[PDB]
């Protein structure tokens, strides 16, 4: 349990993942009946555990809502931030502003991922494993909610984010705005059934992405793909050369 | 489109000591008919030009007066209309348990499983029918009487894409088509905006279970604005009946969001609308 | 922290589900490894020792790991820690558990050391065995021979008569167990031990009026008279076994049935010969068929050990009318039993001496009305074809192969099947045409696979020992012209038969008379002829001349190689590689 | 890569046939090729004469190889079993095994139907999980297989005449096509079409009824008749009850119940049989008793 984390980095063929996955719901079911030195010491290897892939979206599969969120919370106990995401700009340390970023990011991306017709998988029993995976779905439905009445500031969080680059890393930065920039771009192709004149912000974050990715992108993989092109053509369409089936249009 | 002679000479079981090798015959086995339909492709589909040009002239109140300027296009009469669906549902579908015009819940198709498969059936055996539907769907009040048969099809085709393993659309090339036929059908008949219109023309790349999930918002939509005579006064331009949508929010979020769940692929069909 | 394994531990054992609990004890080793040794020693056994669970997986889980414990709490010289947890899972209410605990205890005292042993493992056996429970008194008597040569004569008289006291109990629930340890129990025990104070115990023991406990006392008793010398046993074990083997009851009889190899093998030939018939005799002529099925059974390796002073004599003159009056038995399980174990006197008894009583008895057990003594009376011919001349048994089998080889049953139909090719040789040609072709081309149309791949393995070895020339015209045109019936197993036969006959018919009948068939025989639209006559060919390619294969067989091949199925192609792109024909 | 994989699964046949399981990483493969292979086969597998179907083998291993050494090899000829080869016996994976291997070499020569033990809820209470748990260990073989027995067909068509299915007819459901309509990757639940068809008993009852296990109905015999005659069918072959010969023909010879099962859980001590249809739809009934062992 304690050469876990080592042997996760020396190897990642037994227990890639899954390992840390564990021991963070060991640590959130222990936390409810008076944690005291049972979460603190799973909480650090969870955290080193994400920390050591530096990534989001391989950290995605399993922990859907619920476990991401108790990582992220985890992960945020070095900042407080009581108050909203502000002055960001100023001199910070890298890693509370890496920690904002990516919970700017996971924010986002829960907001997306909540409205789409992703096929549920059907049952045909009831049990106690059935009344488990109700409530845990209610408890994510939950918590979507909650956190989409305060999803207001995350644009202009993550637009102050993109905006400043005292980073002490200008490739850092630059792969962070990128992020933000495509995080923006997906979140307001998705708010086109509340009013109009919102397609042109999404079209210049996309833009902007676009260029980024064909400038530089970022050091590691993963980031972008066709999705981003086609996010861009879809915007450029709806905005109004040509081809032949959209001079018709 | 749509004895003992030759038991004779080898029997005994080829040891004429001995009782046979079976133990009898079920039925028949073998059935000799096994006929296909392969009578024609071509010159089949000008006899249904020339059934619906007849029917046109039926249905076409007269006429003949130079409407318009030069482009005068006689409409079709209603009564004639009514009459033709009226005649389709009882040759469809004869049953009546469920041929009111309130659409009934999603989980109300759950118990008249049979009769939708059984109009499916008759609608893959004769696709006629899906052109008279394409004569029924010309005038606007029409087609509000001619349910029974949407409703069935809507059905089966739902039951079909929620037992459907296949990743891709093409595996099925006649439930997609249906699928578009019908919705461009009850799109056309004044009761969809062209937001389905759009929805039936995105159908061609889809999932399986994101066009189960649309015809599922069409469902609910058609429950919610259910197709009644009324709400389709006369204009005095015209004899047109016009709907005035007094649309579907929850049902536009949900196109929405299935066009946003693949950009990758149906990107500049986002634009159109 | 060192108090989070006692945190983790206290809430995860404490679950629904038993795959945790087997994980826990699975990672006892290393949760005790990690917290070092001391901190087992101190609290962790204490612990565990009164952790009394509900159920009965996580009791066997900790039995089997308590086992593994030897180099993880110190070694011998810290043994006598891991005695309270032991003694605590011991008496408990399952049975399993403690038959798990016993041989965790049986394994783990080999290496204790004998000062440490005499120490302190005595006082655990000397407290245990006189608990209120039976699981005491049960798991007590199983921990004595181990420690036995280790210990002082003084804790050996001590041990043995501690034991003596405790199987003086009134109810057989721990007697059943003490007469279970008798049996690994004697083999340290010098002759002194046995005959002062052992013999009294196992008399007392006989004459229990409960029949639950000969079950186990005969099994003493033969351990006994195999592990004593000669010059004790007829005076001291044989009254015993005389008095239990006519008890009223019937399982005492049929165990002393089962278990008589090993007494006639050990007391010698010669008390077999003074009271050994008697007790064999009156267990052969009870209403019981069990004694009597056992008797059958054991007494052909019972013959198999006895000597040749005595031998025929008393087999002519008293094994003879048992046999004699249990084959007419009307039992259908003792008639089995007789016709399953009687073929393998035939060697001791000689060649002149088969003809004059087995022949008899064999041709009433083989005509009989039951099959399940047929089934036992066919399988076993084979052993009775070297003692008994073939022209002999040939002719024997004569008046029973005539409805024998056409039955319900078609185990005695492969029997037959099997045995024909040694009688078919013999009898001549004549008798072959006469009965034995219809025989065969009877047999080759079988309902069943098994008699007509049998019949298929019979017609080759007739056509290799007879010849080749002799079944071109009798047995050859017969099978071709089963080619042509709307069933496919018939089609399937004869492409067998093609197969099975293309290796021993040269390659000259098999290119105009057999390859012909084959070659017209692959526009079949059965799917299941198609690759059964590709594989024919791939046989027969070997067989027959290139000439052969790229004439007609090459053009056949790549004609077959394009239809619709994908089992017939692969057969036939197989058979195409495996020749080196494209 | 197609003939090494051919090889490699001749071998795993061969090693089924002298009892002996394999490893985790071979049943997963296996139950994944199986799971790619019927996915392509609808509810009403459309099977062709001859063929030589059988009944419920409930994990007997042993039996299994008498009956193939009975009614022929199995590549051969074609094979149809009606399912019931999951529990109840003490080699109970090892059949299942062998007939999926034979399903994966030999699609278009066996086929499999889906009966009312294989499942989630029946496994785990008559020794199939208990069997999966204690030889290979831990419980994923158990898991591959529950998996697997959902993409299995519900009915087969003989013919277009013989209806072969694990249960039998269904109130709720009158022709072929709504069986076809059917979502078949589904647990079989406690009430339904699919329940029905899977938990489904003939008598001499008359309509339908309540049938003593606790799920599917019990027809009769003009329901029988009403089904065979609305659909073209002339017989319904069925494995769900234990027989003493093998082979009960009922409703005038309109349900032919097929218990292939010898010694049924090693305490009834009977017979056990198959139906070998020829080519011309000719039928012929191989009876056949437990093998020694
Ligand atoms: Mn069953
Ligand atoms: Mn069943």
């Amino acid at each position: 349990d304690p050469a876990p984390v080592q042997l996760i980095v020396q190897f990642l063929e037994q227990a890639s993942k899954p390992s840390v996955n564990e021991q963070n719901q060991v640590q959130p079911p222990p936390d409810n009946k008076r944690n005291r030195i049972l979460k603190l010491l799973a909480l650090k290897v969870a955290a080193h555990l994400k920390w050591d892939l530096d990534i989001l979206e391989k950290s995605l599969s399993v922990p859907v809502l619920n476990m991401l969120l108790n990582e992220l919370l985890c992960i945020s106990k070095v900042p407080p931030g009581t108050k909203h995401v502000d002055m960001d700009l100023a001199t910070l340390p890298p890693t509370t502003a890496m920690a904002v970023l990516l919970y700017n990011r996971w924010a986002i991306r829960t907001i997306v991922q909540s409205s789409f017709p992703v096929k549920q998988a059907k049952p045909g029993p009831p049990q106690l494993s059935v009344m488990n995976q109700m409530q845990q779905e209610k408890e994510l439905t939950e918590n979507i909610l909650k956190v989409l009445k305060e999803q207001a500031a995350d644009s202009i969080l993550v637009l102050e984010a993109a905006l400043k680059l005292n980073k002490d890393l200008y490739v850092h930065t630059m792969r962070t705005l990128d992020l933000l920039a495509m995080e923006p771009g997906m979140v307001n192709g998705e708010t086109e059934s509340s009013t109009a004149g919102l397609k042109v912000k999404t079209e210049e974050m996309q833009c902007q992405v676009c260029y980024d990715l064909g400038a530089a992108y970022f050091q590691q993989g993963s980031t972008n793909s066709a999705v981003y092109e086609n996010a861009r053509e879809k915007f450029f369409r709806t905005k109004e050369t040509p081809y032949s089936q959209v001079h018709i249009c | 489109g749509q004895t003992n002679r030759r038991h004779t000479a080898a029997v005994p079981g080829p040891g004429g000591i001995w009782s046979v090798f079976h133990a009898g015959v079920i039925g028949r086995g073998l059935k000799p008919p096994k006929f296909v339909q392969s009578r024609n492709q071509q010159e089949v589909i000008y006899n249904t030009q020339s059934l619906l040009s007849l029917l046109v002239h039926c249905c076409s109140a007269p006429g003949g007066t130079e409407c318009g300027e030069c482009w005068g296009a006689p409409i079709l009469s209603p009564e004639a209309a009514k009459a033709v669906a009226v005649t389709l549902v009882e040759s469809v579908c004869p049953d009546a348990a469920g041929a009111e015009l309130a659409w009934p819940p999603e989980e109300h198709a759950r118990a008249t499983v049979e009769r939708d498969l059984r109009i499916g059936r008759r609608f893959r055996e004769q696709p006629l029918l899906f052109e008279l539907l394409k004569l029924v769907a010309a005038a606007p009040p029409a087609l509000c009487y001619c349910s029974v048969l949407l409703r069935g099809l809507l059905a089966a085709l739902l039951g079909h894409w929620e037992a459907s393993r296949h990743p891709d659309t093409t595996h099925s090339p006649w439930h997609l088509e249906a699928s578009c036929t019908l919705v461009a059908v009850m799109a056309e008949g004044s009761l969809l905006p062209p937001a389905l219109g759009n929805m039936h023309e995105v159908f061609s790349q889809l999932a399986p279970f994101e066009v189960r999930l649309l015809l599922l918002s069409v469902w609910g939509f058609l429950r919610e604005h259910g197709p009644l005579p009324q709400k389709f006064i006369f204009q005095s331009e015209r004899g047109r009946f016009i709907r005035d949508f007094s649309e579907g929010g929850p049902h536009l979020a949900v196109l929405h969001s299935v066009l946003h769940r693949n950009i990758d692929r149906l990107g500049l069909f986002s634009g159109r609308f | 922290d060192s108090l989070y394994p006692i945190a983790v531990l206290i809430d995860e054992l404490r679950n629904e589900d038993v795959q945790l609990r087997l994980n826990s004890i699975k990672k006892l080793s290393t949760i005790a490894l990690a917290l070092g040794v001391e901190r087992t020693r101190s609290e962790l056994l204490p612990f565990l020792t009164d952790t009394i669970y509900d159920e009965d997986e996580v009791l066997l889980a900790l039995a089997e790991q308590l086992g593994t414990f030897t180099t993880l709490v110190g070694g011998p010289e810290y043994v006598h820690c891991l005695l309270p947890p032991l003694e605590s899972l011991a008496t408990v209410e399952e049975t399993v558990v403690r038959d798990k605990a016993v041989e965790s205890l049986r394994a783990i005292s080999h290496e204790h050391s004998p000062s440490d042993l005499e120490a302190h493992f005595v006082p655990l056996v000397k407290r245990l065995a006189g608990g209120d429970w039976f699981t005491s008194r049960t798991s007590a008597c199983g921990l004595f021979s181990v420690c036995y040569p280790r210990v002082s004569s003084a804790v050996k008289a001590e041990l043995r008569q501690y034991f003596r006291n405790l199987c003086s109990d009134d109810t057989p629930m721990v007697r059943r167990a003490a007469a279970s340890k008798l049996g690994e129990f004697a083999k340290v025990l010098e002759l002194d031990n046995v005959k002062s104070e052992i013999i009294p115990m196992f008399s007392n023991l006989a004459s229990d009026e409960q029949d639950s406990v000969r079950l186990l006392a005969v099994e003493a008793c033969v351990n006994i008279a195999q592990l004593l010398p000669q010059e004790d046993l007829e005076a001291l074990v044989m009254p015993t076994l005389r008095q239990a083997a006519e008890d009223k009851s019937w399982r005492v009889r049929y165990m002393v049935a089962d278990k008589f190899t090993e007494l006639q093998k050990a007391v010698g030939p010669e008390i077999t010969k003074t009271d050994l018939v008697p007790a064999f005799q009156n267990l052969m002529k009870d209403c019981e068929a069990e004694v009597r099925a056992a008797a059958s059974h054991k007494v052909k390796e019972f013959c198999e050990n006895l000597s040749a002073d005595c031998r025929e004599n008393v087999i002519m003159s008293q094994i003879l009318p048992c046999i004699k009056e249990l084959v007419s038995d009307a039992n259908q399980h003792v008639k089995s039993a007789l016709a399953s174990v009687i073929m393998g006197l035939s060697p001791i008894l000689g060649k002149d001496n088969t003809i004059e009583h087995l022949l008899p008895l064999f041709l009433a057990q083989l005509k009989d009305e039951c099959p399940e003594v047929r089934l036992n009376i066919i399988s076993n011919l084979d052993c009775v074809n070297e003692v008994i001349g073939i022209r002999q048994l040939s002719q024997s089998l004569l008046p029973a192969i005539v409805e024998l080889a056409e039955d319900a049953k078609w185990r005695v139909r492969l029997a037959i099947i099997e045995y024909m090719p040694l009688l078919a040789g013999q009898l001549g040609v004549e008798f072959f045409d006469e009965k034995l072709n219809s025989l065969c081309m009877a047999w080759l149309v079988d309902h069943v696979y098994a008699i007509r791949e049998a019949a298929t393995s019979n017609l080759k070895k007739l056509v290799e020992k007879f010849g080749k020339e002799w079944a071109h015209a009798t047995i050859i045109p017969k099978v071709l012209a089963m080619s042509g019936d709307p069933n496919y197993l018939h089609r399937m036969t004869t492409l067998f038969c093609i197969n099975v006959l293309s290796e021993v018919c040269g390659q000259d009948i098999t290119t105009k008379h057999m390859l012909p068939t084959v070659l017209r025989m692959a526009g079949d639209p059965v799917a299941n002829v198609r690759f059964n006559v590709a594989k024919s060919l791939q046989k027969i390619g070997p067989i027959l001349d290139n000439s052969t294969l790229q004439s007609e067989v090459k053009p056949i091949l790549e004609k077959l190689t394009q239809d619709q199925d994908v089992d017939v192609k692969y057969f036939a792109q197989e058979a195409l590689t495996v020749l080196s024909l494209a | 890569d197609e003939k090494v994989f051919t090889k490699e699964l001749d071998q795993w046949i061969e090693q089924l046939n002298e009892c002996k399981q394999l490893s985790e990483s071979q049943v997963k493969s296996l139950c994944e090729k199986a799971k790619e292979i019927l996915t392509k086969e609808s509810n009403v597998q459309e099977v062709r004469c001859p063929v030589t179907v059988c009944g419920d083998v409930h994990g007997q291993f042993h039996d299994l190889m008498e009956l193939f050494r009975i009614g022929g090899k199995s590549p051969d000829t074609n094979y149809l079993f009606m399912g019931d080869y999951v529990d109840r016996g003490y080699y109970s994976v090892e059949t299942v095994t062998l007939l999926v291997a034979l399903k994966v070499r030999y699609r278009e020569r066996i086929t499999i139907l889906r009966g009312n033990h294989e499942s989630r809820q029946i496994t785990q209470v008559y020794g199939f999980y208990d069997e999966c748990l204690r030889k290979y260990g831990n419980a994923n073989v158990w898991k591959y297989f529950t998996d697997l027995f959902d993409y299995l067909p519900l009915t087969a068509l003989v013919d277009g005449q013989i209806f072969c299915l694990h249960g039998g007819l269904s109130p709720s459901i009158d022709t072929l096509d709504h069986i076809r309509a059917l979502d078949r990757l589904q647990e079989v639940p406690h009430e339904g079409p699919m329940c029905d068809l899977l938990w489904s008993d003939p008598d001499d009852r008359g309509g339908w009824g309540i049938s003593p296990r606790g799920a599917g109905y019990t027809f009769g015999q003009d329901i029988s008749e009403t089904f065979n005659h609305a659909n073209g069918l002339t017989l319904v072959s069925r494995a769900h009850q234990l027989v003493m010969e093998g082979y009960n023909w009922c409703h005038d010879r309109n349900v032919v119940t097929i218990f292939s099962a010898p010694n049924y859980c090693y305490r009834c001590g009977n017979q056990a049989a198959i139906m070998e249809l020829d080519d011309t739809l000719k039928y012929s009934f191989l009876q056949f008793d437990p093998a020694p062992r």
